[PDB]
């Protein structure tokens, strides 16, 4: 069961986000700038298995349906992207990993003097696993986070020892869309 | 082809530079009509070149070989100088990545080394990016037979991007739906202006005289990291901003002693952090064209010391409220960081795409 509610907007356009019952949330948006909404856990774990069902996945423009989280020591921002809208997110290619029936490209990016959970102007690395093709939604789905962590480990991408939030997120930008996700 | 240079934010000064030639950089001045620099240790003054050169007098300087008056936009200092040919050394590009080396012959003023005061280490002068005939984008346009147009992606850190000459906007994953707002040319100014019709803080819309936000009432600059504001706008915007901040059992923000030149500062131990920066109210500049220019914490708050961040709205001094001769708002550098900006001086429109939180101009 989830204990955390991520809900950030830069205030552009309309973002109606609903904190639903238990692990359920929905987002309806139009003409946005940028937002991140998700349910998960206050303290992420590298051994978590994240189950979710995206009843609705309806972006018109950019948006990611993605595991999203942070660690400290060191500071790391991470993403496991299952589906997206118009454009697929990429970066510096590092390798691949098969997990949960899909195959994912692995990317890093360095973020300089940028916002983090720790501060305004902060330097850190970003880890991505991005599914090579959009993952079906509407059915019960699993993200075995360990598979990613391990593949990331093998390409010199180590996560921190202090774990912060870890959510199944809807990220949207310069777009409109709907999302309905149930997490556990 | 268009010409690409990488853009470094100087940590000490906060000014943005591009490589010029021989380990030397220039400060980007989006209101500056001249390319100028210190010179190696013959234009007539009645010529069109010389008139272009003195078309916009520098504030503290008046006016037979040609003499320009290079302006340090940080110090406000100016001095006499002769025009001279020099090399802008960069890469060509067809989107955002380097194709190959290229030397562009550009006219630049020669400045006495004392005008380097207040500028970044490694900088031997200023690349003016204003809408005038001897600014760098115009000169590159004629020299290279490309568009009088340029792209800025000012970075928070790491290498950002400056492309002179236009062609298609790269990074369609962030730029495909890029909104435009007219560029307004103001008499006797080469600076780039745009028009805002509303400011919104949180959900609360700010009350300014209908038409204190007039046509071309917003200027863009890279001289200061913060926003400068006319008093009829400053007081209402800051009232609404501090209130929305106070009303946000999470820790309430504690004001500390103002630091020069800011008016309102805060203990950072008492500010939250979200994906947009410090957890302060979002701010929405409603620009002509129906799309907003948004500021999050990363844009509306400046770190000054360890422990202290100040509100990046500063009141203009020596100016009467509601005085149409001055811009109501002067957006600065931290408010333009992590935006892709297409300054198109041929179609006279500014394209502005706000990059989403997970990426930035730096390293793009």
């Amino acid at each position: 069961s989830t204990d955390y509610w991520q809900n950030w907007t830069d205030g552009g356009g309309i973002v109606n986000a609903v904190n639903g019952s238990g692990g359920n949330y929905s987002v309806n948006w139009s003409n946005t700038g940028n937002f991140v909404v998700g349910k998960g856990w206050t303290t992420g774990s590298p051994f978590r298995t994240i189950n979710y069902n995206a009843g609705v996945w309806a972006p018109n423009g950019n948006g990611y349906l993605t595991l999203y989280g942070w660690t400290r020591s060191p500071l790391i921002e991470y993403y496991v992207v299952d589906s997206w809208g118009t454009y697929r997110p990429t970066g510096t290619y590092k390798g691949t990993v098969k997990s949960d029936g899909g195959t994912y490209d692995i990317y890093t990016t360095t973020r300089y003097n940028a916002p983090s959970i720790d501060g305004d102007r902060t330097t850190f690395t970003q880890y991505w696993s991005v599914r090579q093709s959009k993952r079906p939604t509407g059915s019960n789905a699993t993200i075995t986070f360990t598979n990613h962590v391990n593949a990331w480990k093998s390409h010199g991408m180590n996560l921190g020892s202090n774990w912060a939030y870890q959510v199944m997120a809807t990220e949207g930008y310069q777009s409109s869309g709907s999302s309905n996700v149930t997490v556990w | 082809l268009p010409v690409l240079a990488p853009v470094t934010k100087d940590p000490a000064t906060s000014l943005y530079t591009i490589p010029f030639h021989d380990g030397a950089s220039l400060v980007l001045d989006v209101a500056g009509p001249l390319v100028w620099s210190t010179c190696k240790g013959e234009i007539p003054c009645s010529s069109p070149t010389c008139l272009l050169a003195n078309a916009y007098p520098a504030p503290g300087c008046p006016a037979k070989p040609c003499t320009a008056y290079p302006y340090n936009p940080v110090s406000g200092a100016c001095a006499a100088g002769s025009l001279s040919h020099t090399r802008f050394v960069a890469n060509t590009t067809d989107g955002s990545k380097p194709v190959s080396k290229v030397n562009v012959g550009v006219l630049a003023a020669c400045a006495p080394s004392k005008l380097l005061a207040s500028l970044p280490r490694g900088s031997t002068g200023v690349a003016g990016l204003a809408n005038s005939g001897l600014a760098l984008p115009a000169q590159v346009a004629s020299a290279q037979k490309v568009a009088n147009r340029f792209l800025l992606c000012l970075p928070t850190g790491g290498p950002g991007v400056a492309i002179f000459g236009g062609g298609p906007v790269p990074w369609p994953q962030f730029t495909q739906s890029m909104p435009y707002t007219p560029l307004v040319t103001k008499g006797g100014s080469p600076a780039h202006y745009i028009s805002a019709r509303s400011i919104v803080v949180g959900d609360t819309r700010v009350p300014v005289p209908e038409g204190a936000l007039a046509t071309g009432g917003v200027m863009l600059s890279t001289r200061l990291p913060y926003v400068l504001l006319r008093p009829d706008v400053y007081r209402p915007l800051m009232d609404a901003f501090t209130k929305a901040l106070a009303a946000q059992g999470a820790p309430v923000a504690r004001a500390v002693v103002a630091v020069a030149p800011f008016g309102v500062c805060y203990d950072t131990k008492t500010l939250g952090n979200n994906l947009g920066g410090y957890a302060v109210p979002n701010v929405q500049l409603g620009l002509d064209g129906g799309s907003d220019w948004t500021m999050t914490g990363k844009n509306s708050m400046v770190d000054v010391k360890q422990g202290t961040a100040c509100v990046a709205f500063v009141e203009m001094k020596g100016v009467a409220a509601g005085d149409g001769r001055a811009p109501a708002v002067i957006l600065g550098g931290a408010q333009m960081e992590d935006f892709v900006l297409d300054f198109d001086m041929e179609k006279k429109r500014l394209g502005f795409s706000r990059l989403p939180h997970f990426t930035g101009c730096g390293g793009l």
